[PDB]
């Protein structure tokens, strides 16, 4: 999930965009 | 864009910014 990808680890902008509607 | 850990309200604010008119989903149990 997003917490594991972007908080516990680090997300690129592209990875953040996987959580857009 | 920053390259760092984004957590909690900071993660939500980043999604709000990045996603723009599309909107986003914040589902932290996922
Ligand atoms: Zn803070």
């Amino acid at each position: 999930g997003i917490v594991e990808q972007c908080c516990a680890s680090v997300c690129s902008l592209y990875q953040l965009e996987n959580y857009c509607n | 864009f920053v390259n760092q850990h984004l957590c909690g309200s900071h993660l939500v604010e980043a999604l709000y910014l990045v996603c723009g008119e599309r909107g986003f989903f914040y589902t932290p149990k996922a």
